[PDB]
């Protein structure tokens, strides 16, 4: 996800979901740990590497990748833990590591309000 | 201007008269003191300057230090960023030794590796 | 208290007393051992002695001591309440100086006059007494020292970098091993009481994987940064730095407070991370408490035997205790542990039937 976001933030309608399915089923595939890894990915950037407009590209890539994983969860699997409680424990694991959001605030200066707003937006 | 910069870098280059000529000449420094029908001699001018800076960057790098007519906020984050007086035998330490302990891709190293591949050969 | 202003005026008449050496570290320790908790009279004395000691030290012109002048410029009015509020960021600058003493601007204003007569084998020697006089100002520090340090750790100020953190770790370790006992005594409850039982009993979270995250250096990325990890790092720092006499009270500590807090098994792995890697320091000189540590761990076993359904990573603890016995203690504590390991679970018996031998 890091490489894809850093290389081509556009022209990526849905090949990345295909590669995600590939690396998932052709490996240990824990859906909760999966979304944890992808979230740690989309937030590990946007803070260290970018300094200017690259941060804008980073946030745009994150807010494009969240509908990607959303439609992934919608179309990929259905019948056993249909991406409802796994997402719950995923966001719980996220909330466990507070220094993540601490660095997010050190970077964006409004990561609390912006975080709540992007959360309720993704809740669309 | 970029086309003629390309023509000069394809030219001898040892003269560098027309190169610095077009550099200082096409500079957006003068903010149209006359009644130039631009209406955005600040925003459009800065955008034109950063555009001329983005293109032909490595082209002007072929010569000595350019006049730097952009005068913006932050330059291009990604660049060559390769040690000139150093061979390619560096991914072992600057890249591989880091990611050995670094459980990520380190987007700086991402662009470094991307530039290194097309500058070399997939086999080696 | 009142006529002490007269001896203040007297030392003002005796500035020459401080024309040879500035070593008030011991002069504050031996006279402050049991005083920080009851410093109220001495607190009101220091309320006016701050500027007095400042001027007494000011009988020079190298412009080297800035933290005192920083307090002075931060103490224009109502010096009893203001300069102690924004200390954390202030402490940043403080630790900033220290993190510049080893790799930063080495030829700075600190080492001079003459690098060999102001007791300069290292700039940290001068860091010692300046940190001392800074934290000896008020009374709520000492109790607040470790609190503000843990704050600037997790409430990381934008001035605190995240890449060279280990230098800051060494710095906090030095400043803690330098300050007297009522200053570092807070670390006990800082580690065992704050977060060691945050939720951390049964349904903590899916974060239960202990090895990858609980051990430090996992927070090499901006991710993988748990609060317990930074806490263990601060711990190991203060443990290694204060491995002279501060560690000497540690065994009883584990026997006093660490008993009714251990409920789960990753709590046991955490307290192992806390205690283990410094036992050889005791083995060097303080062997007479090793057995204590030993039975302490053994006592923990009892707990993790009672309120426990299954043990997934038990064999790590088994071989850990195995090498604990064979590499350090040997056939020394056999009789004391004989009566304690008989209560273990069948798996633990099957593992340590040679330990009992």
């Amino acid at each position: 996800i890091l490489l894809e976001g850093t290389m081509n933030l556009t022209g990526e309608m849905q090949p990345l979901v295909e590669q995600l399915m590939m690396v998932k089923r052709m490996q240990h595939i824990p859906t909760p740990l999966f979304v944890l890894e992808i979230w740690k990915a989309c937030f590990v950037g946007l803070i260290e590497s970018p300094e200017g407009t690259q941060e804008l590209k980073w946030t745009a890539f994150t807010y494009l990748k969240i509908p990607q994983v959303l439609v992934k969860l919608k179309k990929y699997f259905h019948g056993e833990k249909d991406f409802t409680e796994d997402v719950n424990c995923a966001f719980e694991f996220l909330l466990k590591l507070t220094p993540l959001l601490d660095k997010a605030d050190q970077r964006c200066n409004c990561d609390c309000t912006n975080f709540l707003l992007q959360e309720c937006n993704k809740q669309g | 201007a970029v086309a003629w910069l390309v023509a000069h870098v394809r030219m001898l280059g040892l003269d560098e008269r027309e190169k610095s000529l077009q550099m200082i000449r096409q500079l957006a420094g003068p903010l149209y003191s006359e009644n130039t029908l631009q209406f955005y001699n600040e925003r459009v001018v800065i955008m034109n300057s950063i555009l001329e800076h983005m293109c032909a960057d490595v082209l002007q790098q072929t010569a000595t230090q350019i006049k730097f007519p952009s005068t913006g906020v932050d330059t291009m984050p990604y660049w060559n960023l390769l040690p000139p007086k150093r061979p390619i035998k560096e991914v072992l330490t600057d890249i591989f030794a880091k990611v050995l302990e670094k459980g990520w891709v380190d987007s700086r190293s991402i662009h470094i590796l991307d530039t290194l591949l097309h500058m070399g050969g997939v086999y080696w | 208290l009142p006529v002490s202003k007269s001896l203040e005026t007297l030392l003002d008449h005796l500035g020459g007393l401080y024309k040879f050496h500035d070593r008030p570290v011991t002069y504050l320790y031996n006279t402050l051992h049991y005083y920080e908790m009851c410093l109220r009279n001495r607190d009101h004395l220091k309320r006016k002695l701050v500027h007095a000691i400042i001027g007494s030290l000011k009988d020079n012109r190298p412009q080297g001591w800035c933290l005192s002048d920083t307090y002075l410029k931060h103490a224009m009015n109502a010096r009893e309440d203001n300069p102690w509020v924004p200390e954390d960021s202030y402490y940043c600058k403080l630790i900033g100086r220290l993190v510049d003493t080893m790799a930063g601007k080495s030829p700075g204003p600190f080492p001079n006059c003459d690098w060999r007569f102001n007791e300069f084998p290292n700039p940290a020697a001068h860091a010692l007494h300046v940190t001392c006089v800074e934290l000896m100002a008020l009374a709520v520090p000492g109790k607040d020292v470790g609190n503000a340090l843990l704050n600037v750790v997790l409430k990381s100020q934008p001035l605190v970098p995240r890449e060279n953190i280990t230098a800051w770790m060494n710095a906090i370790g030095l400043i803690i091993t330098a300050l007297p006992e009522p200053y570092w005594i807070v670390l006990h409850d800082r580690i065992v009481n704050v977060i060691s039982s945050s939720s951390l009993t049964s349904e903590t979270e899916w974060v239960g994987y202990p090895f990858r995250l609980f051990d430090f250096t996992a927070c090499h990325q901006s991710y993988s940064e748990m609060s317990c990890s930074y806490t263990l790092a601060l711990a190991h720092a203060v443990w290694h730095h204060s491995s002279i006499g501060q560690l000497s009270l540690i065994p009883k500590f584990l026997t006093e407070a660490l008993l009714p807090v251990v409920k789960t098994e990753f709590q046991l792995l955490y307290v192992y991370h806390l205690v283990g890697p410094f036992l050889q320091r005791f083995q060097q000189e303080r062997t007479r408490c090793m057995i204590e540590i030993g039975v302490a761990f053994y006592d923990m076993l009892l707990n993790v035997d009672q309120c426990s359904t299954h043990l997934n990573y038990m064999d790590p603890i088994c071989d850990f205790l195995y090498h604990m016995k064979y590499m350090f203690t040997g056939d020394s504590v056999k009789e004391q542990v004989e009566k304690i390991i008989c209560n273990l679970k069948p798996a633990l018996k099957l593992r340590l039937r040679f330990i009992t031998h």
